[PDB]
């Protein structure tokens, strides 16, 4: 507990789940992320960890 | 000049460019946005 985060972010990026191009999993997986976000689950997960 | 933002952001969301389903522009538009972001153009534009 000897470090500290200071100042606002200098830029904006994002983490995403990846799949090979043309993968049959791509559509469903993207929809799942929108859903989990909207249900507030991704925020729960970040706070938890 | 009598208000101000305090604290960081409490959550994260984004503005995006939207295309109708089936648009031939979808891919090129997405790649353009990522390019402008990574080149620092969008930061500069916001600052402007």
């Amino acid at each position: 507990c000897d470090t500290m985060k200071v100042g606002g972010n200098l830029d904006s990026k994002g983490y995403g789940i990846a799949t090979p191009k043309g993968s049959s999993l791509g559509t469903p997986v993207n929809l799942a992320v929108l859903k989990l976000s909207e249900q507030g689950v991704l925020d729960k997960l970040k706070n938890k960890w | 000049c009598d208000t101000m933002k305090v604290g960081g952001n409490l959550d994260s969301k984004g503005y995006g460019v939207a295309t109708p389903k089936g648009s031939a522009l979808g891919t090129p538009v997405n790649l353009a946005v990522l390019k402008l972001s990574e080149q620092g153009i969008l930061d500069k534009l916001k600052n402007k």
